[PDB]
This record gives structure tokens, sequence and C-alpha cells, in this order.
RNA sequence: CGCGACCUCAGAUCAGACGUGGCGACCCGCUGAAUUUAAGCAUAUUAGUCAGCGGAGGAAAAGAAACUAACCAGGAUUCCCUCAGUAACGGCGAGUGAACAGGGAAGAGCCCAGCGCCGAAUCCCCGCCCCGCGGCGGGGCGCGGGAAAUGUGGCGUACGGAAG
RNA sequence: AAAUACCGGCACGAGACCGAUAGUCAACAAGUACCGUAAGGGAAAGUUGAAAAGAACUUUGAAGAGAGAGUUCAAGAGGGCG
RNA sequence: CCGCCGCAGGUGCAGAUCUUGGUGGUAGUAGCAAAUAUUCAAACGAGAACUUUGAAGGCCGAAGUGGAGAAGGGUUCCAUGUGAACAGCAGUUGAACAUGGGUCAGUCGGUCCUGAGAGAUGGGCGAGCGCCGUUCCGAAGGGACGGGCGAUGGCCUCCGUUG
RNA sequence: GAAAAUCCGGGGGAGAGGGUGUAAAUCUCGCGCCGGGCCGUACCCAUAUCCGCAGCAGGUCUCCAAGGUGAACAGCCUCUGG
RNA sequence: CGACUCUUAGCGGUGGAUCACUCGGCUCGUGCGUCGAUGAAGAACGCAGCUAGCUGCGAGAAUUAAUGUGAAUUGCAGGUUGAUCAUCGACACUUCGAACGCACUUGCGGCCCCGGGUUCCUCCCGGGGCUACGCCUGUCUGAGCGUCGCU
């Protein structure tokens, strides 16, 4: 009964949605994310997985601030002045 | 809240509210059943908001 | 109607709030027309009213800040919004005058022995 | 689809190649300094003899006489119309009219790898000074410009065959007597070099 | 189940709004690559995660 | 018993500031295996390598000899050519393996503490005004507060230095 | 400081390279669809034509699917179609 | 796109239980055989062993094939269509498909309490990420009932309101 | 053979209350007045909405429970319902 | 005879090889070498007249302003004093997140301010500004049979 019949008793979850990385790996008893380790200040990342790194680095998301740093860099981070009006 | 709607319908439509019954749809948006007090008419104020 | 920013920027404070809510009502007369399913011309309009509320609230938010940094300019401390958002590491650097601070002794070594403009003969 | 396919190995779909090509492949080959001169002395020597220049393929039939040497007011040119009307008079223009007729398309993957057009090697104009001779000749297809002090074996013997139709200027042509010397005088513009 | 949390009900709400086909006018465009919605998910076929 | 200095500690949503996390190719500090090799294997080797941990920067680190040498002496660090697969290590087996000199790229030198002299000669902060600064700065202004003799500033550091 | 390092990041140039079972896992709505409780695993898939001119109208069938026509140099190019 | 002369290589396939993609014979074969069972008439329709309605004959037989909920599912709910593909025959039929519509609370749950337990701070350990431990080595209470000078709302009247 | 939130009664008697009233302080008495936000709520719950790659003879926690025969929630037969 | 079967060619299906392209790679070189409590990377969830994905974006939501550019956008509707694109320095930038009032249920507090309920005078509702720890310099109120001090 170790196989097919035992799959019937699978009705209570362990992992829910983690709330740093949205990844369904926030273990409910342990209260820690298997993907990012949520209660830890530091992002869980390892060098034995260089593929799991590139799934969640700066080239993944928007860079909604980090792209307007790159665009504002090329004019030496100028602040306050306006272009001369008509 | 049910309180914010109770002013929202009052402020924009010059009408009063008996009660509000809010449900969040499966779509993910909230639907307020704004029961109007009987000193005003619901079918007549539906002409003001412009629904038919 | 074609609403611009040039004419809003030279108007009185209280009138732009009345110009805002007159569009808020106008926008809320079109969101009804979208759901009833009537007048296709009242749906192309709805984007004109959305982008023009964004004009009115901008000219509000613009001139409500050029008033702050007009009053707070001659003050040693000013709010964090009115402070220069150059990069975090750039803010932690020394001041323009703090870099101009040499020692009293390095103002003596560079005094007596200036780096001379010299040449030689080949 | 991938689950249980076949990942590693040269024979597997996806996978690596057998012996992946390396950046530390020995790309460059250094030659002896002596042998480099003994290629140019062998390249210049075979581009007077007009048999080898025709056997190279250069249209030399109406070249009036010479391993061709021109007066030093060809260094002083600043326009191509001065430079075209030169090659008409020296009758080396049929060697560029050949190059124009050789401007066809390349065969295969060279097109999509920025080597789209292939043409022919025309006359090579070796010059002493530059008062705009390079500016005046560069827009003509076929012509490559060489300084006399800095002669390339890749541009004097293109393809690794000998007898590229070399056009000389007067002050350029006399400097060869110094760069390489003769069989009794040494080279003055080289430290320790005699002709082989 | 019937007993939901507000966060999970907003999760499902997005997944329903993402389970509609392409509009018929989308593939009359100039840069026309899209034929049909390839990301359409069914409640027997694929079980949404969770 | 009381008020006062002080030392050593508390507490504050006290006034200002600052740290955290990410990226991590390169860079610095730790920690640190086994495949493998030795035709077995345990020391070795793999290798102070992979993984783990912390920390930066536009480069980092190193750096102006408690140096090399033994010459007729050179003279911070870093890197490149070479020394050199050399001296040396090693079941002296497998294997490991520098440095100086030399030739170059660049080349830049220096500051305290201690020892002493100058009425703490020094320094931060608040209030007031003034040009004025999207790197809060220069000047005036107060028997305003604080730091500080349990040592601040100047002179001065091995090449010597101070005073007359 | 300088010479020095740089398989990340921004913006660039070039190739005796690869040419859709190759080259990055990814030339496409690719770290996507999908699988595993999770750590993690992880695809397949480029091409109508010069221009949609993408097959009007007639006619069989319930419609799919046809036969005529019509566009085009070509449908012996008919919507995953060199 | 190719011949010649040189150059270069990821340069020649029948095999590797090779890798990926495709297609054969087997073969219109095995199979569509668990839990009693369907028949008649009519309707809609191009079309009926299956759909719908009536009339039969049956089964589940209150520890049920009934009426509801927890966990899980996530729109599967309900209507209106078409009936390409899917529902291992069919189909006017569906939990398929496409358009829509639908979940209303002081009282029903959640919120709240604590359980086994989890887990900060002080502290201890720790190369370090951190970890231990949860009252143990802690100055671990920011609350009230009381007394005057000031003070604000109210004829500072005398309390609320403050230090 | 659970804690804790929570609620109530008691024992004490610091206090407060008014001076014969237009009584006071006070009340767990009877009416009156105002308010109650936030989230879940559809449906399946199993020989077809869950988990076993699927409308899979598997597995998966409970509530209600008619008549006859009978010791009987046994088996068989029937009613509502399907 | 035929039928069945084999062989070959034509045509037709099946299948996607070959070849030809190539807004993609890979490799090498160059310049630059910039994230974050002023809220990063990331994640969630939203937003278009008709829009699921992809990008673009943040209740001002396929963007506002500004400067440049000078007539489109386009799948289809609709309406020069600058359309539309690029640029971008002004503004704006919801929710989680080092994540910051205490908790992850988006659940419960406090204090000061404002506005409705009013005409301060409380409950109530809504809105706003604050409320995280470690530390630094100064400040403030303290503590000690610490050290002494004066009566």
């Amino acid at each position: 009964t170790k196989g097919t019949s035992s799959f019937g008793k699978r009705r209570n979850k362990t992992h829910t949605l983690c709330r740093r990385c949205g990844s369904k790996a926030y273990h409910l008893q342990k209260s820690t994310c298997g993907k990012c380790g949520y209660p830890a200040k530091r992002k869980r990342k390892y060098n034995w997985s260089a593929k799991a790194k590139r799934r969640n680095t700066t080239g993944t998301g928007r860079m909604r601030h980090l792209k307007i740093v790159y665009r504002r860099f090329r004019h030496g981070f100028r602040e306050g002045t306006t272009p001369k009006p008509k | 809240n049910k309180h914010q709607i109770k002013q929202a319908v009052k402020k924009l439509y010059d009408i009063d509210v008996a009660k509000v019954n809010t449900l969040i749809r499966p779509d993910g948006e909230k639907k307020a059943y704004v029961r109007l007090a009987p000193d005003y008419d619901a079918l007549d104020v539906a002409n003001k908001i412009g629904i038919i | 109607a074609k609403i611009k920013a040039r004419d809003l920027r030279g108007k009185k404070k209280e009138e732009l709030l009345k110009q805002l809510d007159d569009l808020k009502v106008e926008l809320s007369q079109l969101r009804v027309a979208k759901v009833t399913g009537g007048a296709a011309s009242k749906l192309s309009k709805i984007r004109v009213v959305r982008k023009s509320i964004a004009r009115v609230l901008t000219v509000i938010n613009q001139t409500q800040k050029e008033n702050l940094r007009k009053f707070y300019k001659g003050k040693k401390y000013k709010p964090l919004d009115l402070r220069p958002k150059k990069t975090r590491a750039m803010r932690r650097r020394l001041n323009k005058h703090e870099e101009s601070l040499k020692t009293k002794k390095q103002q003596r070594k560079e005094r007596l022995y200036p780096l001379r403009k010299y040449a030689v003969k080949a | 689809h991938r689950s249980g396919q076949g990942a590693f190995g040269n024979m597997c779909r996806g996978g690596r190649m057998f012996a992946p090509t390396k950046t530390w492949r020995r790309w460059h080959r250094r030659v002896n300094t002596t042998q480099k001169r003994y290629a140019i002395c062998s390249a210049l020597a075979a581009s007077a003899l007009p048999a080898l220049v025709m056997s190279k393929g250069h249209r030399i039939e109406e070249v009036p006489e010479l391993p061709l040497v021109v007066e030093d007011k060809v260094e002083g040119y600043k326009k191509t119309k001065e430079a075209v009307l030169l090659l008409k008079k020296l009758k080396a223009w049929n060697d560029i009219k050949k190059v124009y007729a050789s401007q066809r398309m390349r065969a295969g993957k060279g097109k999509m790898r920025n080597r789209r057009r292939i043409q022919r090697r025309g006359p090579c104009v070796i010059y002493n000074e530059d008062n705009g001779i390079v500016k005046a000749f560069r827009n003509i297809p076929g012509i490559t410009l060489l300084n006399v002090t800095k002669l390339n074996i890749l541009k004097l013997a293109p393809g690794g065959h000998v007898g590229r139709f070399c056009i000389w200027t007067e002050s350029a042509f006399r400097k060869l007597d110094d760069l390489y010397g003769t069989w009794r005088k040494a080279a003055s513009l080289k430290s320790n070099y005699n002709l082989p | 189940s019937s007993h939901k949390t507000f966060r999970i009900k907003r999760f499902l709400a997005k997944k329903q709004k993402q389970n509609r086909p392409i509009p018929q006018w989308i593939w009359m465009k100039t840069g026309n690559k899209i034929r049909y919605n390839s990301k359409r998910r069914h409640w027997r076929r694929t079980k949404l995660g969770l």
C-alpha cells in the first residue's frame, strides 16, 4: 500500500507562498522558506547552484530603480536643474 | 470599509444609505450593495447616475 | 477640449482643485457609459480625461514643491524629499570644502617646495 | 520533453562538442626577422620581371616600360580625379577596370559574417612621403598604399604568390637602395642586414 | 477550500483573469506571431500549484 | 538627613547622523573536503583547490625595509620577461617547487605616538544676522553650552630632530 | 596613487567562429509551458508573398470538406503555407 | 555558386541496448467483459441503442448511488449558444468550447485565548552565517489613587483637560 | 483524564454623599438613544469536480438515518430521495 | 486470367531532411566601472476603448511634465498654441521586501493633529504626521553602603 493507495491521504500542505520571493516553499511548521529563508535577513543563495542563482539575480525582475540609475549615470547623476525652456 | 462607501455614495449622489453589504467577487474586485434609505427612490436615482 | 500644462502653471491654487474634480466627475460619467455599453465616442474620450487628470495633479504636485524648496532653501536642515538624491555611496563622501582641508604642515611643505616648471638641454 | 533524453556526450542532441575549441589555441605564428626580409627580397625582385606579374594576373600589357616609377608630384595629390587620370596616362587603369569587373558576391557563410563582397587585388602604390597620396588613391578599388620603410609581405605578395604589379614614386624607389643595400654596401635603415 | 485566506483569493482571482483566449483583432496586427493563447490552463489538466 | 562636584552606569518616539540588504567576474580575511594520482594504500598528491562564512572597492590588497646581500654593493610596493621546472621538499616514490640578481611597465612619497616647548595656543554643537551653497560652507555674534591636563593644536619622526 | 585584475554590470567595436538536432537552457509570449511537497529539474518551437492581392460571386453538403471562378510570375506558394 | 594555387579545420558513418526527430510490420489485431437491466411512444433536430419528456420494468434500500460539511480543488457553480478538438462508440450531450452572469453577516466561522510547542530581547557560545536558552546571570512597571503653583474649553465658576 | 483568555460573587471598609430638601451621592431596575468596521461565504466532497499522469474497481475526516422479517446499524424486500 | 505480392518509374500523400537565408548566439578587444532606511535586488498585485501572454508602467498606472523631433498612432473604432517618437534633469513611484508600531490573520495597538458627529466636549467615522533594532556625538531626567565633599 506504499504507492497508489498512499497518494489518497495527501490533503494537508507543508509549503505555502513565501512573501519575499513569491516561491511556494515557505514551510508552515518550520516557518522558513526553502528558496530564500524568509525570517533570515540574508537571501539564501549557494554556489553549488549557479543555475538557481541566475533564476533570481538583478537580470530577472524589473530593476525599476536600478535601470533609472544606469540611465541617470550617463549624465553624472545631475539633480535639480531643468533644460532651458522656450 | 463599509463606512468609506457610506460617505462615497452620500458625497457623489446627494443620497443617504440604510446599510452597505460588500462582497469581493471571484474576479478580485469588491461589490457594495448600497441599500438606500426610503426618503429617496433607488430606480429614480439610477436615472441620475445614468444606468438602464 | 485640449487641456495643456502651460496655462495651468500660471493659475491660482484653489481653481486647479475645481478643474480637477470637474474632470473626476467627467471621468465618472464615462466609466458608467463603458459598463452600460453605449456611445463608442464616449470610450475614446476616457483616455483623454485620464491623462488630463495626470496633468492637473502634476501641476499641483510640481508647484507645491517649488514653493517648499523656495522657503526651505535658506535652512541648514531641509526635508529628505528636498535633499539631493545622488547615490547612497555618493552622499557618504566628504564635502567639497572637507576635501580642500590640507594640514597646517602640508600647507608648509607645499609652500617652501612648489613643484617647479623645468626642462633640460639634450 | 527533456526528462530522460540524453544530456552529455558529443553524439547527444543538445550536449557539448568533442574537444571544445579553446581561446588558448596557438593562434599566432612568429617568423624569423631574417626570413621576413628574405620574403620581401623575393617579392620586390619578382614584381619587375613582367612574366610573373602577368602570371599573377595584373593587366600590365600597355605599361609603357619599367618596374613603374612615377615623379614625386603623385605624393602631392589631394583628389581621386587627379589619381584616376594618373593611372589612365601610365595605362594601369585596365588593372582597376579588371578589379571593377571582379566585384562579385562571395560564396556561402562569408556573406552573413561581414565578408559579403570579394574583388581583385589591383596595382600597389609604394610612396616615400604623404602629402595626400593615400587620400587621393584609397577610394579607387584594388589600390593598396604601402610606405617604403614599412613594406608588408601580405600586400606585396597577396595570396602567398609573387608578382603584384607595384607602382613606385621616384623618392620611394631610391630608398630601397638604403633599406636593403646592395651585395657590397650594407643596409643603412637596418642595423645588421645584407641582401641574401 | 470554501475556507480561504484573502491573499490566496487574490492569487486565484489573477489566475482566472489570465485564463481567457486571445482577442480576434490581435493577429490582424503587422508583427503577427501569436496564433492562440499557449498559457491557457484547465482545472483537470494542470493544478495551478498550491 | 540634605544640597554640590565627580566616577561608573540606566532610561528616552530626546536633537542630529550613521550601520543592516543586494550584486559578487575580479579583490581581502577565515574555513576547508573527497573524487583523482601513487597502476593497491595510509604520508604525500588532488589542494590551502570545490563547497560553506564574513568584508569591500572602482579596482582591492600590498607599500616607502626590524630588505637584499657578501659585491667595486644595491634600495618601498605591484606587475611582466628571466632566473627555472632551477635551489629545495618528498613511502627522496608519485609528484611538488620558490627567491635574489638582472632586463622592463610605472615610479611618490610620507604621518603620528614617544621625547620636548608654547597662558588648550585645539575642537564639535546650538542660538542671531549676513552673501550664500541639489557635496551646509566662509565671515561676524554672544562672561551661550560641551570636549579636553586620564593630553587637543602647532613644531617634530630615524633620512635625524629641537633650541640659542 | 601609477603600472595590475575583471567568465558580473552599463554602452560599444570586431571575428579564417555557429547557422535552428548547430550556437547560450533560451534566434519565437524562455528560465516560458510543464514536473516535483520542497531543494531543484526545465523543454519543444525560425521561414506564405514583391505587395494580403489571405481565395468575391455561383453551386453540392447539416457542416467539415469540395467543384467552378478570382488574385499572383507562381497557390506546382492557400493562414505552422520557401 | 564554383574551378585552379596556397591556408585552416568541430572535415566523410551502418553499427555504439549511440542521441534527437519521423515512420513501418505486428494490425483494423489485443482490446472497449468488475458492482442485476433495460423497453415503448413522442418532441427538438440534417442526424438517435445513448439527449429530453411521459408510460412501463428495475437497482441503491436510511453504516444508501440520498441530503449536507471539513481537507483538497479554484469557477469546475448557473444560464445562453455552436457541437472543430477532448469526454477510448456515439451525441441535438457534458464537469469540453465560447460569450456572459453569480458568493451580501454585531449574531455563522476567521479574528481573541492558550495547548503540545514555536520563538525574540538580556545573557552565554560563536572564525562566522548565526546559534543556544525562554526566566535563566537583567535597573524587564511608562499604570493608577493622592497633594500646590501654572495653564487651556466653559460667566478660569470649577471640573473635564494638562505639566 | 488541559491550560489560558474571559466573566461573576464574596470578605474587607479607605472613601463619597446630602442636612431635611426642588434632597443628594449612587443603582447589576424598567424603558429610550447611538454604533458594530475587517476577511471567508458559489459549487464538488467522491465508482465523474480532491490525491493516485486519466470520468483510474485504489485511497481520503464527519452529521442526519423510514417500514417489514429479525437478537440485530446482520442479510434480503419496499417508501421519501437518487 | 484477375486477386494477392515483389521490382522500377511517373504522379499524389505522409514526414520535415537538404539547401538558401538570420533583428540570435558564442568568442575576443575596448571604454566605463553606478545599488540600498531619500526604502535596493527581488516578489506580489494592479493598470489599455476593445488586451490573455510579452514588454511599458504604478491609483497621475502601455504613463504626467520638460527639452528635442516636426505630422502621425494604426489591428479596428473614436477626436501647428505641436501629432508622434526619442531623450528625461521636474513630479510621481500601491503591497510585501534589510522592511521599520506589534503580528503575519493583513489581524490589533498607541500618541499628537485635523475634518464629519460639531460649533471643543467626550465616544464614533475618515484622513494625516509619528511610533523598528544596533550605534555615534551632544541633550535631558535619573541611579549607586563608587569616590569624596560642605553642614
